């Protein structure tokens, strides 16, 4: 709980991660001036229900196959049921890095899905070790191109 | 204690939401919306400096 | 130039062997029950000790067919034993389905032998165990049959405590029915003299 | 615009409610989709289209079998839609019988043809 | 022979149930289980390497590892019968580089712990061993399995002509602490010829000791759950 | 081509209006396009028949509550 | 290619059955049985229809069309061991009815025979009836 | 195996080598200088010894050694936790600070 501008600036800092320390104060008070310029503009130009809201991103998650996360996030969600913070976090979806990696049979269960699933991890496993060892390498063929002072 | 466990859940939530707010930006948008604020124009305002402190990180990475 | 098989042509011959019917170049012998691979070709020894440890699964494959086989024909072998004749080629029909994804990945590949090791380990699993109960289960008929099969419940391993479980609630549907009507109906179907009730005419 | 939108929509519409009212329902919905996004099956109209007319002589209905066939033509003539196992598969699950008792002799798939799975 | 020691104490084992249960029937594998070393999942019983470039060295040396892995005789590489219940001994062609012979004998003892895990499997999957003792052969299949995949993983990545020698090793890492760890556990179980609580102590003793290390302590939680599950 | 892409979606619609009739499938007119516009982006037509018979036997149950 | 080929033996049995068996001098029983068995063998012809689709898309073989087979094999089995067992004992009327009963119980072992014994013997029974 | 591949490529002067080893040098001369000084110890004489390495200024060695000594304590926090907390032993090597006397 603060000024608006106190708490922007707050968060402002927070994001930043500010050579001279001339360029870091100058790049904060540029963060604070657009953040208010921002809130000015929003303010001078001044629905459906969250949870359909939820349920679409749930829907997504399990068509993207990340099933298992979409009922994560279905828990979550009901353990929840603050509206606004998460229309906020909603708008913020997918703003991360994108993410690349992360009794018994009956006779018929016999299925190359799994097969495939695990033939599928342990060649996504070499296959990104091997691009690292590939970009490794290319970083220092450029820094031995490179004059080194800078 | 209420406050917090919905803190962190929240916490967790927008990570699996491919969101990534911290605790300290998950804590300011929560005072916000206690304060009045809508949160579409935090959203707005939130993603606007985001790309402008990404502009900037790098002009000063370049700067540096 | 020597003949070697290639990969796919040895692919190929594995694929008819895993079918029950023997290569262009790997042949059954039928001195051992197993299929082996000339030796006018000649091909590594990898290659060999993988066709071999293949060609396990076709000879349990070719013991499954000779045993369904014949006592299908045997209409005295009763109703039970047509179950386990039933529960028997299905089993064989999963694997048969798992053969034809394994053609449908050769064509693909058109896949190598020691993948298809590992993808073979689990069919030579399931085959085994089946072979091993029909082996107990042979020569017994009604409830000699329903004991050999409730002797094998009681492995612990539950991959083939789920096939044996399944397995045996088949075959002791139709030993229900007849209890049911023997317990239902007082009456007995029972003209290959199977059912635990005997009638003295 | 988006699926999971057009879905809300159409719960909307065959409930009568508004998007909020069918939540529970819509989650139930959803899950139910997210269960299966692909056919498990091939495509190939030429079985549905059997399939119909084999209901419909099941129903008495040769002529309105005959005419089924007639508009298949027309449609598959001036066709703009790609997809059409889907919809006729759809059509099928939904089709009902009002003019006969309701009562059918059961159909085989092991017995009588089955599809391949993909 | 292993064997021949193994199958008197199953004929033991099976007089000491058979004298416990009053003459009930008991289960019996078809012999040609046992009576069969082609279904074995250890090993069944070329151009000289020294004439090759040391690249060409390295490459039919990788060739025989990746059968070898797998308990495959390489061509230039090859295995010892054993003696007795041990791990398995290997041949290395003698014209092979002293250098290479020796980064090959760091990885054997993989294949080492691989023909102890598949004796394991198949002495401890007969019935008269006890559910305890088949669900830890299935659970010891699953790992194998895992490693199995890996191996094939990697061979996939040979085909491509992307691997070599020192990239296999940095590889195969991981898998040569877990074979590690499974073999010690399987000649430990054979040496003490535990059953039932025994075999349940055995690997509740264990499970700690390996608690210095995550991955063997969870490998180990893993394989005492799924064991404990028919005796629990 | 818009002219073209009308007429085209308008007999479509007519055609599939008529199919329904004949099958006395018992479908209302929102089901126009949209519920097929739906199933044309390929999904599990088995499941969509699945959802769309409970929404059916749920909104059967809502009327028999309110009446 | 031997082992499909029984299909098409079996095939080849049940049309000159259903022909025969459909001749006024057999008998109602046997017309209708042969109506059945036609019905059947319409819905056997659909089945070679859809593995002629996948044909002529590329996108069958051998092993394939050996898996696909095997539901459409038994069936076909089964039905013309019915038809020779009712031709072979020149079954009419009750006969025919009491051969069906029979048989329907001998294949309760497998649910695909008992389902199809049960469509059979409904309907040739129900003239009887 | 990095180097190895590098090598391989060429198939590179051992200067840009040893370039590329300078830190691997650092790395086992850290991790050889750790060793020694917790060798011959176990139980608290282990875990004082590794302590004592953690005073380094070094920052690369201060990090090293931080989570080396993390990895370390790990068991003996677990010991000191079901001594803490189930106040019993499974000291069968005697490296855990408190003695039970049967």
């Amino acid at each position: 709980m603060a000024s608006v501008p106190q708490l922007l600036d707050d968060l402002c800092e927070a994001l930043l991660p500010a050579q001279r320390r001339g360029s870091r104060k100058r790049a904060k008070q540029s963060l604070k001036k657009v953040a208010y310029n921002a809130l000015f503009t929003n303010l001078f130009q001044d629905r459906l229900p969250v949870k359909n809201r939820i349920l679409m991103l749930s829907f997504d998650l399990r068509v993207g196959g990340l099933a298992a996360e979409a009922d994560r996030l279905e828990e979550l969600v009901e353990g929840l049921e603050l509206g606004s913070v998460l229309d906020l976090l909603v708008q913020l979806a997918g703003s991360g890095p994108p993410r690349v990696l992360q009794n018994v049979r009956y006779g018929g269960y016999d299925c190359c899905h799994l097969s495939g699933i695990e033939a599928d991890v342990r060649s996504i496993i070499s296959g990104e070790e091997e691009l690292c060892r590939d970009l490794i390498r290319k970083t220092l063929q450029v820094m031995e191109a490179a004059p080194g002072t800078g | 204690n209420a406050v917090r466990e919905t803190m962190d859940v929240l916490l967790e939530i927008s990570r699996i939401l491919n969101t990534g707010l911290d605790m300290e930006t998950l804590s300011i948008c929560v005072r916000l919306c206690e304060q009045g604020i809508n949160p579409e124009a935090l959203s707005s305002v939130i993603k606007e400096l985001r790309k402008a402190t990404e502009a900037l990180k790098a002009a000063e990475n370049m700067t540096s | 130039g020597a003949v070697e098989v290639t990969e796919a042509a040895l692919v190929r011959d594995i694929l008819y062997v895993f079918q029950g019917i023997d290569g262009k170049h790997v042949k059954m012998s039928n001195a051992d029950n197993c299929y082996t691979v000339e030796g006018k070709a000649n091909l590594s020894k990898s290659l060999r000790d993988t066709a071999v440890r293949l060609a396990e699964l076709g000879w349990l494959h070719n013991k499954i067919r000779k045993y369904t086989d014949q006592r299908s024909l045997d209409r005295s072998f009763g109703l039970v034993g047509q179950s386990f004749c039933a529960a028997l080629h299905q089993e064989l029909r999963e694997y048969y389905r798992l053969l034809s994804v394994l053609h449908s990945q050769l064509q693909l590949e058109d896949l190598t032998l020691r993948r298809l090791l590992v993808w073979t380990y689990d069919p030579k699993m399931r085959l085994k165990t089946l072979a091993a109960l029909v082996d107990h289960c042979q020569g017994r008929k009604g409830g000699e049959l329903a004991s050999a099969v409730h002797a094998y419940t009681k492995t612990g391993d539950p991959y083939a405590r789920s096939l044996v479980q399944h397995i045996l609630s088949l075959v002791s549907h139709p030993v229900l029915s007849f209890l049911y009507r023997w317990i239902y109906d007082g009456e007995l179907e029972d003209t290959y003299h199977e059912f635990f009730v005997a009638s003295d005419p | 615009k988006s699926p999971n939108v057009l879905l809300q929509n159409l719960c909307c519409r065959i409930l009568g409610k508004s998007e909020a009212d069918v939540a529970q329902q819509f989650q139930y919905a959803v899950r139910v989709i997210g269960s299966n996004f692909a056919p498990t099956v091939e495509r190939d109209e030429f079985l549905v289209a059997e399939k119909i007319k084999k209901e419909l002589t099941r129903q008495r209905r040769e002529a309105d079998a005959a005419l089924f066939s007639e508009l298949h033509r027309k449609l598959h003539s001036q066709g703009v839609l790609k997809n059409k196992w889907s919809i006729l598969y759809l059509l099928l699950s939904l089709s009902e019988d009002p003019r006969k008792q309701p009562s059918k002799v059961s159909g085989y798939a092991a017995l009588f043809a089955q599809a391949l799975p993909r | 022979t292993w064997q021949q020691s193994l199958e008197l104490t199953r004929k033991m084992l099976r007089d000491k149930q058979s004298k416990k249960n009053s003459g009930q029937r008991l289960p019996v594998l078809p012999a040609w289980v046992y009576e069969r070393p082609a279904l074995l999942g250890d090993f069944l019983p070329a151009v000289p390497i020294g004439s090759l470039p040391l690249a060409s060295q390295e490459a039919a040396v990788v060739e025989d590892l990746l059968y070898v892995l797998v308990g495959v005789d390489g061509r230039y590489i090859s295995a010892q019968p054993l003696t007795g219940r041990q791990g398995r001994t290997f041949l290395v062609d003698p014209n092979l580089d002293l250098s290479i012979r020796e980064l090959v004998s760091r990885i054997l003892p993989v294949a080492a712990s691989y023909s102890t895990v598949t004796r394991f499997i198949e002495e401890k999957s007969s019935f008269e061993y006890g559910q305890v003792n088949h669900a830890l052969a299935a659970a010891m299949r699953t790992l194998v399995k895992e490693y199995l995949v890996l191996v094939t993983q990697l061979e996939q990545l040979q085909r491509q002509g992307l691997l070599s020698l020192q990239k296999l090793w940095f590889y195969i890492q991981p898998a040569m602490r877990s074979l590690d760890i499974l073999a010690s556990l399987a000649t430990s179980v054979d040496k003490g010829e535990c059953i039932g609580g025994a075999t349940l102590s055995l690997l509740h003793d264990r499970s700690f000791s390996y608690t210095g290390d995550s991955q063997a302590q969870e490998l180990c939680l893993h394989l005492t759950k799924a064991a404990s599950t028919p005796y629990f």
